[PDB]
């Protein structure tokens, strides 16, 4: 499908969410910040503390 | 936590269904149908469309 660019230095985790037959993605954990990623290789942004 | 919509409503076995597209719930009472005396649980974890 494609090829990320996320970070991962140690262990991660990993969480699926599905909501309908158009909210679906993957929620990762590296150890100090939060990435979001989709099912086709698509990337969003996250804002807060 | 599976999250589900309700769809279908179906009476069996002097009983009444509803059917998500994961989960299937049951509905009783423990007494006279009131708002305080109303019961869902959990029956069984098939699929369907």
């Amino acid at each position: 499908k494609r090829r990320l660019n996320i970070d991962v230095e140690s262990n991660p985790k990993f969480h699926l969410i599905n909501r309908d037959e158009h909210e679906q993605y993957y929620i990762v954990f590296n150890g100090s910040n939060i990435q979001v990623v989709d099912l086709s290789g698509n990337q969003y942004s996250v804002s807060g503390a | 936590p599976r999250i589900s919509i309700l769809k279908y409503a179906v009476p069996f076995s002097e009983q009444l269904l509803l059917w998500s597209d994961e989960v299937q719930f049951v509905m009783t009472s423990s007494g006279v149908l009131t708002s305080k005396s109303i019961q869902l649980d959990v029956g069984s974890e098939f699929a369907l469309g």
